[PDB]
């Protein structure tokens, strides 16, 4: 079974966020969100792969195909892998061009997930952007229009603070 | 708390507005006495009514962008239920410690 | 009203101050919608069903507005507990003949024991009874918990221990065991299946000391 | 009407999908 | 919803205009002019009723605003998430301490009973000839 995601992105100023975090937390159901610190890579043989380490969970990698409605969808197959993956993909022949760590908070929902973070460039962490980014990644096998429609309602609820659209 | 007291003051201002409006009409039924009062009262009316109207208009502008979430899911329940529940556990200790004390109060005789 | 807020959830639709009493916001899975309506001191009236205060009564024999609302919340939760037991008892079988009556779920864990887990509307161990209230929350907690979310930012929602189990080559038996949780009734019947078996082994040791005086049995309980 | 910079969104989004920086 | 907020703004804008519009017209009706056709005995009495409702209309406009200003609070109290979210977290935080606080004392009760039970437990079995 293979699933394709429904995600679409937007960014939020620093002063804005203080209202956004309270807005998102109350709007959706959750308890005491968690700060997620992960160190992501990108691998090219063309078959662009993303392997993420989080500061004791295992290295989770994910592939996103080419995009295929009010949503952006590309075939995705995400597979959890144990440690020592990076050297494994070196022996594969894959080459790493850049790697960036992401910092922020994520809030959940019934199916959809919201994660607010800022991209850090590595040389040694530097803020690539002054404003965070938020997406509404939804994972669902055999994607149908019904799942995407539900996101439209939720996005409209979040429209005032940040207006987000797929790109 | 913050900005609730302000709106409370504004709720008092409208009462002053109606009283001020009444004085304008009331002492317009005056005789020669108190001449040119309407000039002062009229100033206290237009400025005050515009003052109170602006304050409420500010709130709507305040509300529009920072608020108006449709539902809320704070759900402060997993702590409330288990707190009284913990007290019930503590209460279960109350009675049974006392029952022990009564039981070993019989030891003394 | 401000004081009433910080305690309880409130949704105002069309200037109606209809509240949300049920645990859907914190707990989950109960179809009933808790709707406490405030009118006039902010007197709050419940939907005519949570009025009577009830307790589970697990016995084995062979601010005025605040307290009013608390009793209703307890009743709604208590009604859920019996429903969870009541559905579980007849739907599944564990080599035990559960019986269902109006408000009494009679069961026979041991040949000499009878479990009267009987909701009482308006012998009591209170160690088994209280454990039901707390045990349910663990079942409620299993959803919408912090464990579900992935430490890696990008991953599907899943039991954290489960997501690290598959990719770390855990065995056929351990993974199956973790997913084989027994629900509610088995988690309490087995306990009552131990609470009294302890008594039959505790009374005998206590009795044996008095009966036989030649050697002295001594029991240092952990 | 601050609280969201569209250009920061577009410049940033171009980074995550394809390496901008 | 966004419709509800828009409705709130309309009510006041019309309400304040009603207070202004009514007050000027009654003051406009507070003018002295000719006796063209209608008898003063009828115009004075007829003008009385129209002015009474005008005064009674203004208070209604003031009364309606009292509803809105008082209605704004009850709406503000609920959808002011930054204030509400802090209240829930602030109260969820203080409540958790009490549960941890009583448990800490609750364990100590169990601890001291354990040592007290152990010394007593030995005594019963030590009972000689009984």
């Amino acid at each position: 079974i293979n699933m394709m995601e429904y995600l679409l992105q937007g960014s939020v100023l620093d002063h804005s966020l203080e209202s956004l975090i309270h807005r998102l937390r109350g709007l959706c159901d959750n308890m005491e969100p968690e700060t997620f610190l992960d160190h992501e890579m990108v691998f090219l043989l063309p078959f662009v792969l993303r392997a993420r380490r989080s500061m004791g969970a295992p290295w989770h990698l994910r592939y996103l195909g080419q995009p295929e409605r009010h949503a952006l969808v590309r075939n995705c197959v995400d597979i959890a892998t144990s440690e020592n993956l990076t050297d494994f993909l070196m022996e594969m022949g894959f080459r790493m061009d850049h790697e960036f760590v992401a910092k922020g908070h994520l809030f959940r929902k019934g199916i959809m997930k919201i994660m607010v973070y800022k991209i850090f460039r590595i040389l040694s962490t530097e803020a690539l952007s002054l404003s965070y980014l938020v997406e509404l990644s939804v994972v669902a096998p055999a994607g149908q229009d019904m799942v995407s429609d539900d996101m439209k309602n939720f996005a409209e609820q979040l429209k005032p603070l940040v207006h987000l659209e797929k790109i | 708390n913050e900005r609730l007291r302000a709106l409370e003051d504004i709720e008092r201002e409208i009462g002053a507005i109606l009283q001020n409006a009444g004085t304008v009409i009331l002492e317009l039924s005056k005789e020669k006495t108190n001449e040119r009062l309407l000039d002062r009262q009229a100033a206290a009316f237009t400025a005050s009514v515009q003052h109170v109207e602006a304050e409420l208009s500010a709130q709507i502008r305040y509300l529009t962008q920072v608020a108006t979430g449709q539902p809320h899911e704070g759900s402060s329940y997993s702590s409330r239920k288990d707190c009284q529940m913990a007290l019930k556990r503590v209460d279960y200790a109350r009675l049974k410690l006392s029952d022990v004390a009564r039981t070993c109060e019989q030891m003394l005789e | 009203l401000l004081r009433l807020r910080q305690h309880w959830k409130l949704r105002k639709v069309g200037d109606k101050i209809l509240g949300d009493l049920s645990y859907r916001s914190a707990g989950s899975l109960f179809p009933h919608h808790g709707t406490f309506e405030v009118i006039k001191p902010l007197d709050v009236q419940i939907p005519s069903d949570l009025e009577g205060s009830a307790y589970i009564k697990v016995s084995i024999q062979k601010p005025h507005w605040q307290t009013k609302l608390e009793a209703a919340q307890n009743v709604l939760l208590c009604k859920e507990i019996f429903a969870q037991l009541s559905r579980e008892a007849v739907q599944i079988k564990s080599q035990v003949p559960h019986i269902v009556v109006k408000n009494q779920i009679i069961s026979q864990p041991f040949p000499s024991l009878q479990l009267s887990i009987s909701l009482c509307h308006s012998d009591h161990l209170y160690v088994l009874e209280h454990n039901l209230h707390l045990l349910i929350r663990e079942f409620h907690k299993q959803t919408l918990s912090s464990i579900m979310m992935p430490h890696p930012a990008s991953a599907p929602f899943g039991h954290k221990r489960m997501r690290l189990s598959g990719p770390q080559a855990f065995d056929k038996n351990e993974i199956n065991s973790l997913q084989s949780s027994e629900g509610l009734l088995e988690k309490i019947i087995k306990q009552a299946k131990h609470i009294f078996l302890r008594s039959r082994a505790a009374a005998t040791i206590d009795s044996l000391a008095s009966r036989i005086e030649d050697p002295q049995i001594q029991a240092h309980w952990s | 009407k601050q609280t969201f910079n569209p250009t920061d969104t577009n410049a940033l989004v171009a980074a995550v999908a394809f390496g901008k920086g | 919803k966004e419709t509800l907020l828009q409705s709130y703004n309309k009510r006041l804008k019309d309400d304040i205009k009603s207070i202004m519009d009514n007050f000027t017209e009654i003051i406009k009706t507070a003018k002295i002019e000719d006796e063209t056709q209608v008898s003063r005995a009828t115009q004075g009495e007829q003008d009385n009723y129209e002015m009474h409702v005008r005064a009674a209309n203004i208070v209604r406009a003031g009364e309606s605003l009292m509803k809105l200003v008082s209605d704004l609070k009850q709406f503000l109290i609920l959808n002011d998430f930054p204030s509400v979210n802090e209240a829930i977290d602030q109260r969820n935080q203080q409540l958790r301490t009490l549960q941890e606080e009583c448990d800490r004392k609750l364990i100590t009760l169990r601890d001291e009973i354990s040592i007290d039970l152990y010394e007593l437990e030995e005594e019963y079995y030590s009972s000689s000839s009984s």
